[PDB]
RNA sequence: GGAGAGUUUGAUCCUGGCUCAGGAUGAACGCUGGCGGCGUGCCUAAUACAUGCAAGUCGAGCGAACGGACGAGAAGCUUGCUUCUCUGAUGUUAGCGGCGGACGGGUGAGUAACACGUGGAUAACCUACCUAUAAGACUGGGAUAACUUCGGGAAACCGUAGCUAAUACCGGAUAAUAUUUUGAACCGCAUGGUUCAAAAGUGAAAGACGGUCUUGCUGUCACUUAUAGAUGGAUCCGCGCUGCAUUAGCUAGUUGGUAAGGUAACGGCUUACCAAGGCAACGAUGCAUAGCCGACCUGAGAGGGUGAUCGGCCACACUGGAACUGAGACACGGUCCAGACUCCUACGGGAGGCAGCAGUAGGGAAUCUUCCGCAAUGGGCGAAAGCCUGACGGAGCAACGCCGCGUGAGUGAUGAAGGUCUUCGGAUCGUAAAACUCUGUUAUUAGGGAAGAACAUAUGUGUAAGUAACUGUGCACAUCUUGACGGUACCUAAUCAGAAAGCCACGGCUAACUACGUGCCAGCAGCCGCGGUAAUACGUAGGUGGCAAGCGUUAUCCGGAAUUAUUGGGCGUAAAGCGCGCGUAGGCGGUUUUUUAAGUCUGAUGUGAAAGCCCACGGCUCAACCGUGGAGGGUCAUUGGAAACUGGAAAA
């Protein structure tokens, strides 16, 4: 992170736009898959891009409004 | 999003004539299962139809909804009816509660028009609290286009504690109502209990 | 360094200025001693105003160098001629 | 940076000059004051009475102001 | 004024934890987007900063230069040029000197304590300006900047030799409660205090502008001394004010005395001597964290959390130290020193300090214009006009929030087309559309309004205090004259339903169902749990509910939580009674009588700032908002009453 600390995420949704030494944002939220992780990214705001194969909760996962 | 609806499936799910607009296929409810069977009624589901049945009636919004009923929450004597007379002591009721439209949305678009004039005043508001001691006119210059004297002509009702010139247009508002004197009769308490939780 | 003066209280557009005694060094918005009188240069021209006019004296006596916005409304309720029929008195 | 302040820094200088010359004037006056004490002649009226003059030709502009004065008074024109 | 729902097991009741529903943010992120009113906007790196402004003013105190209106003598004759002489109005600003720079604005690194709040005290204090009063306002002198002239200096700036003034500076005179010393009375909270009598002691601008004008007289302002008043400041005190005892001894100028010195004043504030006390389980100390309070959020209430904006107190100004001027500073845009940092240099040496407004980089998830104006209010100087005012008025950017209007309304069935589903008849979206008939809040255009916010000071009239004399002065009426915002808001007429709607969820908790794809895979998840070919829980569609120009998630706080339980809990077995005893400190205490009045109850006086909360009212078209006024609030001080109870004293 920013503050130089060590932590885990899972990442939500189908498809993921990212790689090693790739910038992301963070949330917290945790999920009872296993401990190691307590946290997961948020999609769209910044490097991890928004996933438009949505259309329903398309205010989450990144996306942006189809015509 | 005061009103852009059709108003009038609401009124199919409820049981209620209005609005809107208008009076078959009022005996099923609304969507593809729509016809058939459905869920139960919870409680909340009781006071909380009771709540829409009162809210589309004037097409208003929750968040001023609330704030008038806490402003019911200050004044002594019971609570409920206070919030009805003062929801019903309105610009819009107390347009049409006096004969002067077919509906209550037919108000609505009548004074954002500014049409009317609250007390010989200009104002383009329905969310103005009426008072006694008033008048209520028509902008003298418009008391005689197509839709208002349409309206004017049939006597729809008349309320004792609503007074009217049909000749003039003039009603002037005269004593605090109740719901024995206001048609549309409701329960208060399912209502009040919604607020709690 | 005593001076009734003004602390506008209103918002925006619709100020409601306060008569009140207070030294020069305060700032204007702040601190006082006591508040006397009140003016309201609009919803009725000419202003609507009090005065205590009674302890409002006092002060004078004492020390102040009232400011002439006051001053012209101290006349226009006039109890600066019992000041001066006072003080030009002997 | 500075604007005008530095006329305050000329008048601050010539007040340094003129006020030390004062108050050290009176503290060797006061010196020989004392130090007439132990003495015998007089030789003590005139410097003390002198001093206690210097005091307030000295003290109505300097920071002292009065109290002070008064109390260099009140111990110095006892003991002689 | 107060709500419960799920979840351990084959099924049950309990104890017990966890999760959800609500409200709130100085808020960010995703989606989306029409407008106005109001209010807000570096919570992080007290990190560094380019560029602009942020504090000057008085020529009616002073010397000195510029200036040239007007008047005019000769003229080279080009008969208005001009040489000088110049008469000198109006004005200016370099300088001296007086008052302000310490207020005002900004931030919260430090600080665990009289720092803050609240209530008190000062027979231990100070106080420029402004008021009121009383008295004075005499007599002399010597210099010095600007200005001339020299030198060193790259520059910064420094010195040399003359010269000039003042409300500058320096002596003398005179001057009372002011200091010493003496005595009488009076007084009290102890040291002491109030008044009277007598010996020694200090000042001032002969000033400026004005009227009468005798230049006398006297006025306005100004100066000095003194006594008050008020204002601002200071110290001391009782009380309340955070967490750990896996922090239990600390302290030697410490604690007390004597003397001296010091300070506005008291004081180990500080020196020299005598002394060994002092503080602590009622939590000393040491440790990490932190500005506090009024207040804000929540809660039915006791209570819990926070200290954004607004206002009060405090500390700080690159870090650190010291002191001058001064009424006040140990000084936010002042100095001097040392230090780090940045920079200029001829290398000798010099310059600077945005946590002022804006703005830039930097960090960070994240927080804007290098705006117009001094009209108003408040400041500072002045005699006033007037000047300066990044305080402040007020425009701009942000859906950051609160409030408000609308994105049309009435008639319109055919159950049209068209989508989906169909047990393939039909149902559903559905008066919804289409169509008909009105409107134009709002927007497009054009006019008016350029609304209020403006009261003013100075300028003329008359009127009272005082003067020998409104001649001149010090005061209430009258007219003249002042808008950055803003050609605004608002108003008036015309034009078109045309520009103006989305987000989440649908097993239960929870209002809200059907088809496809999918097949323990992709995936969801706040909980319980879904998913291995027919998923109401995944992804897609349709429809529905909620919600609204706003909505969902995340982080934080309270609630629900009776899950620290004083209101309001429990210990046989569910976590939980030490292994038991002796006894200190502390907490609790039988009965009757008498008294006391600390506790208690009651009444009053003061205070508890204002704003805010809540109630009533009035205005902004209503609301938000603003104001008014009310009630309200202390473990608060002072004081008069009651005696049953707790308490103290006494008798039985």
């Amino acid at each position: 992170l920013s503050n130089n600390i060590e932590i885990n995420a899972y990442i939500p949704g189908i498809g993921h736009n990212l790689q090693e030494h790739s910038v992301v944002l963070v949330r917290g939220g945790r999920v009872r898959d296993l401990p190691g992780v307590r946290y997961h990214i948020v999609r769209g705001a910044l490097d991890t891009s928004g996933v438009d194969g949505r259309r329903q909760g398309r205010s989450l996962y990144g996306t942006k409004k189809p015509k | 999003a005061r009103f852009r609806g059709s108003n009038w499936k609401k009124s199919r799910r409820l049981g209620i004539s209005l609005s809107g607009t208008g009076k078959e296929k009022r005996p099923y409810a609304p969507g593809q299962h729509g016809p058939n069977q459905r869920k139960k009624l919870s409680e909340y589901g009781l006071q909380l139809r009771e709540k829409q049945k009162l809210r589309y009636l004037y097409g208003m919004t929750e968040r001023q909804f609330r704030n008038t009923f806490d402003i019911a929450g200050k004044k002594f004597g019971v609570h409920g009816e206070n919030f009805m007379i003062l929801l019903a002591s309105r610009l819009d009721a107390v347009v049409y509660s006096l004969g002067l439209a077919r509906t209550r949305r037919q108000a609505r678009q009548l004074v954002n028009h500014g049409h009317i004039l609250v007390d010989g005043k200009r104002v383009d508001i329905p969310s103005y609290s009426v008072k006694p001691g008033q008048t209520i006119s028509v902008r003298e210059k418009s008391q005689k286009l197509n839709i208002i004297v349409e309206s004017v002509e049939i006597n729809n009702f008349v309320p004792e504690y609503l007074n009217f010139d049909a000749d003039s247009l003039t009603g002037t508002f005269v004593r605090l109502p109740e719901r024995s004197e206001l048609p549309a009769e409701i329960n208060e308490q399912l209502i009040v209990e919604y607020y709690s939780r | 360094a005593v001076k009734i003066r003004l602390t506008r209280l209103g918002s925006k557009r619709n100020p409601f200025y306060r008569i009140v005694v207070a030294d020069a060094r305060s700032p204007r918005d702040g601190r006082i001693i006591e508040q006397i009188g009140t003016y309201n240069p609009t919803s009725a021209n000419a202003p609507e105003i009090k005065v205590d006019e009674a302890l409002a004296l006092k002060w004078l006596n004492d020390g102040a160098k009232p400011t002439d916005t006051v001053h012209n409304i101290l006349s226009k309720e006039g109890i600066m001629k019992k000041f001066d029929e006072q003080k030009k008195a002997k | 940076n500075i604007k005008s302040a530095i006329k305050r820094v000329k008048t601050t200088e010539k007040a340094e000059a003129r006020n030390i010359s004062q108050k050290s004037a009176m503290r060797t006056a006061v010196k020989n004051a004392k130090t007439a004490v132990s003495n015998n002649a007089d030789n003590k009226n005139e410097l003390v009475s002198l001093a206690v003059k210097l005091v307030d030709k000295a003290a109505q502009s300097n920071l002292i102001h009065s109290n002070k004065a008064d109390r260099i008074k009140s111990q110095l024109m006892t003991a002689n």
